[PDB]
DNA sequence: GACTTGTACTGGAACTCACGTGAACGAATGTTTTT
DNA sequence: AAAAACATTCGTTCACGTGAGTTCCAGTACAAGTCTAGTC
């Protein structure tokens, strides 16, 4: 998946589409304005670079670059941002309803071969590259062509070149009162039908729940942080890749602005003499360490040179047995490594066997890493990690090497000397029952950092206008409430049992 | 900022600054002149600018040098929210204190709140099960409320007028009670308010007794 | 292709943090 | 504050100036291991008191040496800050010595002198370390008072030897040094001197601290016995609302960096003062306006919209919880934990309370029950109220001596990477051949770094990258040194050792040449 | 005589890590004050 | 003589600013094939 990502919002504008089948219940519209809303929020934060588009047809006023008839495109392709969201927002309440049917217009025959032509157009205007093109159409009828037969086919065949050149439709069925049915009409639009949805649909379309689960979170596309040369001897030497399944996350880095008028301003640093006030070169400065009374003066190039052991790769080791690992000598984040075959032919072949051996015997290969030039060695460990997925053929362990870090010598503390004390059977019981009551199973991805969920939410707030944040609930609290309540007296009696009558564990 | 956003809230938080309503420019613009603001228009007040208006203006919109208008003193009143910390009472005998400190006796309404009116409506006297619902005694009772009479439904001795309609078989037991208690409530007619209302004025109960 | 997200495709709809969750 | 005085005794007899062909002379080993040594303490900049002492040299300077007794000891340098004097004495103006000695004679100076010199200030702990070859005779009437003064001063006490208690010899090279059969009478006596005397000042353990030299060259020992202890970190383990138990935790494992740092100095004149750094900040606009810092204002991206952001409005609106947080959000299966996930940069050592034995004893509890249970605890961790709050997981360590948990942080959400890779094993265009897993298998164990000892039945470790001091500190020691001593002349090469180190034993080396030339032959690559 | 396509090059933008610095901050040390 | 409060210290974390190696993708030069206007 190379470039970018292009999504069309395709809104009905027919009668159907504004009416309350129930009290409290938002229209079709709104529910579709929401649903926008929410993508274009969660596209802001997990991709910003990707392309939405905003297209209305069926009001009488029209803007396209074809001039066609009763279809208004009311964003072109570009990359989300708080303006259009605000926008899109506008035609929110009822009174944006009334605005938007005053502005724009209603009750007014269309095409499904324009805006299919119109959606097509759009798609080239844009002069990047997109890795996905998509259309979500937004509409309630069944039947939009059914006393023409003609503009049926034409739409017909339009939707079919349209699915041909790579464009991938989605049919976003709202809550009608008679009942949706994507087998009569909308079967052959769709440019996958999946054989469940074949049946009458009495309510909205399952993806709408989707669609509104707002997402915090920076997703990257897949991107080696580098390629190295594993050389198990001086000629023996395959490619591999490395990259990081783990990676903390940051939140984005402040910028400076102009108060007045809130623009980007550019920051300059300079260097200049005390006395004479000229620009230094970097020849003119020197490097100097003070050690009491003496000096020592070095230059750039020589400090690069000091740290600098062997050129830039992984020069592999003997083999370690993976119980002399302890578990607990992390120094840093694993990597993964994984064979390239972009550099060099044949490494693929070789790696798979160094894998299928090392889990075959149960071993590691230690290795020396230099990820780049002029940097102190390390002494790194691969083991190996097959393939493994969960149900349904979905992919959750990547087959390949894991690459952990081993600690020097000076990397290790000394412990201060304390005195063992054992525990008497009773209480390690106690401790055992308590610890069962507490029982509970835990996935890589049960918890999300507070921090940077907060910043996200009072950027949000910030750029919409909002009346206030939203509060974000912290999954990392220990919820002592329910604790308590399962745990009963257990806590008293362990208690009584080990602490003394008069311990007070409070200072 | 005329809408308190979250930035108008976060500009609240600091106490740095001065928030005023969108209307001041408007006026500005209208008189063409740089007036001094109000409490009315600012939402938020810096504590230079609180001490400021603390000495010229009160703890609401009404100030002291500077006299009020109808629509100052409207602009006033919304300013309080609510007052339900006293008693119906306390408020009646305020009430009195009010009248009789500015004399204003004269007023169409309200001279009724110094009497205590009470009505025959039980055929039986001094009780609550008993009620004559459904007659000119109600709705006489209710506009002599109206009118700011106080209406009590019970026969207590700080009763001072009672109201007596066409039946007067128990003319001898509020006589009676009359005598009995320290104080005497002069007895009256229905017809006696009905002629007063007219006149907007007590009349003469010798002539109703 | 199951589980891909409509926000995000290339990349599978992460399921909702629910944190701590007793048995 | 902490404090430490370390006296260097070093053999200078002709005996140890005699060496083998292809054999480092221990006159030279020697003086390396003491300017490691140097080398450490002066650029470390710790208040760290260094003498040294040298028996066997032809002259005679020691306050003891009156008498006609302790004669050819010489006091070089009584206690005082370490200097680049010292260095520079080891290095260049300090020769073998043509007269033997007894190392008694030494040990009895250098207890004098710390005897003497440790009165002026306070000493946390004294050191003593002696590298001789023990080839030189010596009477046996002073022990009972050795061990004596040893025992009344209890100041440690360290061994360096030419050979441990047949490819070619490399200083730390994780191999066989001073070949058996190389050891006289007069050598086996001193080593079982040695032996009785360590082992009555200590004990077995004390029986480890008769190192070498090329083994003290890699092992980081010479500062064991002066290395100090990090400050602990006091908290509560809470598991719900009442139960908690006092704790204090301390970095085990944290990447050790360089404290002193490089400063810009003009190369003309070397002033601090010289070298000035202003930042300007203009706007964008062809008459480059500048503004001032205040007029400045924080704020951040918003796809391709900016919105302003104050400090103030974010202090505001900051994520606020309460600090000095250390509570178990829960326990679960350790299977479920993995090593891939482990996120951070440091790993936490949590014991209970210092003298606080209930505290002991409700942690021993804890650990023995999720040792028992096979489980571990997910805790939140917060350094302080300015920290941010932390996912971890704390699993259970027991040794024979201590036991303790072991806290390593775990990865949120937004951490985790979604990357899908092709599969490789059902890959027919990569799959591999018999003949090229059998050589791989074969390479596999050629190359294999432990050993399966049958006489304990267990792993022996060839290659113990853990205990390898960081090659990067002794390299810049070393061309700071240089420098300093040779203010004109080029950097001097990365030293031999420091490679022999760096690099496996030559045992696997040699026994992996065969098979690394089968799977050449076997597997094609070429660049592409 | 111009266009249009495919190759290759170049440079901008984001990513990541190392280095250097400044400010908060919690707890221990030494000194001072009081009864 | 014994207990409590304040100045100072110091490792630790967070965050800013700079530099430097890598990957990816957008803009642009350059060779080169193709197609048109025009004629005969």
């Amino acid at each position: 998946y190379s470039g970018r990502d292009s999504l069309i919002f395709l809104v009905d504008a027919s009668k159907a589409m504004f009416e309350s089948q129930s009290e409290d219940e938002l229209t079709p519209f709104d529910m579709s304005i929401q649903c926008i809303q929410s993508v274009y929020i969660s596209k802001i934060i997990s991709s910003d670079r990707d392309l939405l588009a905003v297209v209305f047809y069926g009001t009488e006023k029209d803007k396209n670059s074809v001039n066609f008839k009763n279809i208004y495109v009311l964003q072109e392709l570009d990359n989300p941002g708080a303006k259009r969201i605000l926008e899109l927002d506008q035609f929110k309440g009822q009174q944006g309803q009334k605005r938007f049917q005053d502005m724009m217009g209603h009750g007014s025959d269309y095409s499904l071969s324009e805006v299919l032509w119109v959606c097509a157009n759009l798609f080239s205007d844009v002069q990047f590259k997109m890795s996905h093109k998509r259309i979500m159409l937004f509409t309630n009828e069944d039947n939009p062509h059914g006393n023409d037969s003609a503009k049926a086919s034409r739409a017909r065949t339009k939707a079919g070149d349209l699915r041909d050149t790579g464009i991938f439709l989605d049919l976003m069925h709202l809550k009608k009162p008679g009942g949706f049915d994507i087998s009569l009409f909308y079967r052959d639009i769709i440019s996958i039908a999946e054989d469940e949805d074949l049946r009458v649909h009495f309510e909205e379309s399952s993806k709408l729940e989707d669609l509104l689960r707002k997402v915090r979170a920076k997703e990257t596309r897949k991107r080696a942080l580098s390629r190295l040369k594993l050389k198990l001897n001086k000629d023996i030497v395959i490619s591999v890749g490395i990259y990081n399944l783990v990676q903390k996350a940051l939140k984005p880095p402040p910028i400076k602005l102009y108060r007045e008028t809130n623009e980007p301003v550019k920051t300059k640093t300079r260097t200049f003499n005390t006395s004479t006030g000229g620009l230094l070169l970097p020849s003119d400065t020197k490097r100097s360490q003070i050690y009491g009374s003496r000096q020592i003066i070095l230059e750039k190039e020589e400090t690069e040179e000091l740290k600098r052991f062997d050129d830039p790769g992984l020069m592999l080791m003997g083999f370690k047995p993976l119980v002399l690992l302890k578990k607990h000598h992390y120094l840093r984040p694993s990597l993964f490594v994984y064979p390239e075959e972009s550099l060099v032919i044949g490494s693929s072949t070789l790696f798979s066997a160094l894998l299928i051996k090392c889990l075959e015997k149960e071993v590691a290969a230690l290795c020396r890493y230099t990820p780049r030039r002029n940097i102190p060695p390390y002494f790194v460990a691969l083991v190996p990690q097959e393939e493994e997925l969960d149900d349904q053929k979905i992919q959750v362990t990547p087959p390949g090497f894991q690459l952990v870090f081993l600690p020097f010598a000076d990397d290790k503390r000394k412990m201060p000397f304390t005195e063992k004390i054992m525990a008497t059977p009773e209480q390690v019981g106690k401790m055992k029952a308590i610890v069962e009551k507490l029982r509970f199973t835990y996935r890589s991805d049960s918890f999300e950092n507070p921090v940077l969920q907060q910043h996200f939410r009072n950027l949000e707030a910030l750029a919409l206008d909002l009346m206030e944040p939203e509060q974000a609930v912290d999954l990392t609290l220990p919820k002592v409430e329910a604790m308590n309540k399962r745990l009963g007296s257990l806590v008293d009696e362990f208690k009584e049992l080990v602490y003394p009558p008069d311990y007070n564990p409070e200072g | 900022a005329g809408s308190e956003n979250i930035r108008v809230k976060n500009i609240i938080l600091s106490n740095k600054h001065d928030v005023v309503k969108p209307a001041w420019l408007l006026e500005c613009f209208k008189t063409k002149s740089f007036v001094p603001w109000q409490p009315r228009f600012m939402i938020h007040m810096c504590p230079s600018t609180k001490e400021h208006f603390a000495r010229e203006y009160d703890c609401y919109g009404d100030s002291y040098f500077i006299d009020t208008d109808l629509n100052q003193l409207k602009e006033v009143f919304s300013g309080i929210k609510n007052s339900n910390e006293q008693t119906p009472e306390e408020m009646a005998s305020l009430i009195a204190d009010l009248e009789y400190r500015y004399s204003w006796d004269c007023s169409p309404l309200s001279m009724f709140r110094r009497h205590t009116v009470y009505l025959d409506s039980y055929a039986v006297i001094n009780d609550l099960s008993t009620k004559n619902e459904g007659t000119r005694l109600a709705i006489k009772a209710l506009e002599l409320r109206f009118h700011g009479a106080k209406v009590v439904s019970c026969l207590a001795e700080g009763v001072s007028h009672v109201i007596i309609g066409e039946d007067h078989s128990r003319v001898a037991d509020f006589k009676a009670f009359r005598r009995t208690f320290k104080r005497k409530f002069k007895i009256l007619k229905e017809s006696w308010v009905t002629d007063s209302i007219d006149k907007c004025e007590l009349q003469e109960e010798n002539q109703y007794l | 292709c199951p589980g891909e997200s409509l926000i995000n495709p290339g990349f599978k709809s992460k399921k909702p943090a629910g944190g701590v969750d007793f048995d | 504050g902490n404090k430490a005085a370390v006296v260097l005794c070093m053999d200078v007899g002709f005996t140890m100036s005699n060496s083998i062909p292809g054999i480092e002379s221990p006159f030279e080993q020697a003086k390396k291991v003491i300017t490691m040594f140097v080398q450490r303490q002066v650029f470390a900049e710790n208040k760290d008191e260094i003498a040294l002492v040298l028996f066997g040299t032809d002259g005679t300077d020691n306050p003891l040496s009156g008498g006609d007794q302790y004669q050819n000891i010489t006091v070089h340098r009584h206690l005082m800050l370490p200097d680049f004097d010292l260095l520079e004495d080891i290095e260049s103006k300090i020769q073998p010595g043509s007269q033997q000695a007894d190392f008694l004679d030494a040990l009895i100076v250098s207890m004098d002198v710390i005897q003497h010199e440790t009165i002026g200030k306070k000493f946390e702990k004294r050191h003593i370390e002696i590298f001789t070859d023990l080839s030189s005779r010596f009477s046996k009437s002073q022990l009972d008072i050795i061990i004596h003064s040893l025992k009344k001063c209890d100041i440690s006490l360290q061994f360096f030897l030419p050979f441990s208690l047949d490819g070619p010899f490399r200083l730390g090279g994780h191999g066989p040094s001073f070949p058996l059969k190389g050891i006289t009478e007069q050598q086996k006596e001193g080593l079982e001197i040695v032996k009785m005397v360590m082992i009555s000042l200590e004990g077995e353990d004390g029986l480890d601290e008769i190192y070498s030299f090329s083994e003290s060259l890699r092992k980081l020992c010479v500062f064991k016995k002066i290395e100090r202890h990090s400050i602990h970190w006091p908290c509560r383990l809470t598991i719900g609302s009442n139960l908690s138990i006092r704790i204090a935790a301390y970095k085990s494992i944290l990447q050790e960096r360089v404290k002193k740092t490089w400063t810009v100095v003009d190369a003309k004149t070397l002033k601090k003062e010289d070298i000035q750094k202003e930042t300007v900040y203009c706007l964008n606009d062809d008459d480059e306006t500048e503004v001032l810092k205040e007029d400045i204002i924080q704020g951040f991206r918003y796809g391709s919209d900016i919105v302003p952001f104050s400090k103030v409005d974010e202090e505001q609106m900051k994520y606020k919880s309460e600090g000095k947080c250390f509570s178990v959000l829960g326990f679960c299966k350790s299977s479920q934990v993995q090593r891939r996930f482990f996120m951070g940069n440091q790993v936490l050592k949590v014991f209970a309370a210092r003298d606080d034995e209930a505290a002991a004893v409700a942690l021993s509890s804890l650990i023995h029950a999720l040792d028992d249970l096979d489980m571990v605890a997910i805790v939140r961790y917060a350094y302080d109220k300015r920290a941010n709050p932390q996912v971890g997981v704390a699993f259970p360590h027991i040794k024979h001596n201590y036991e303790c948990l072991v806290y390593v942080q775990l990865p949120f959400m937004e951490d985790l990477r979604q990357y899908m890779f092709s599969s490789l094993k059902n890959s027919k265009k990569y799959a591999p051949t018999e003949a090229q897993l059998n050589a791989v298998d074969a390479l596999i164990d050629s190359m294999s770094l432990a050993k399966k000892d049958e006489k304990t039945d267990t792993l022996e470790d060839l290659f113990p990258t853990t205990k390898i001091p960081n090659p990067r500190f002794q390299r810049l020691f070393q061309c700071l040194l240089h420098r300093a001593l040779h203010p004109r002349e080029p950097l001097p090469p990365i030293q031999q050792h420091i490679w022999n180190m760096l690099n496996p034993p030559a045992e696997v080396t040699t026994k992996s040449q065969i098979p690394l030339s089968k799977i050449k032959t076997l597997f094609p690559l070429i660049e592409a």
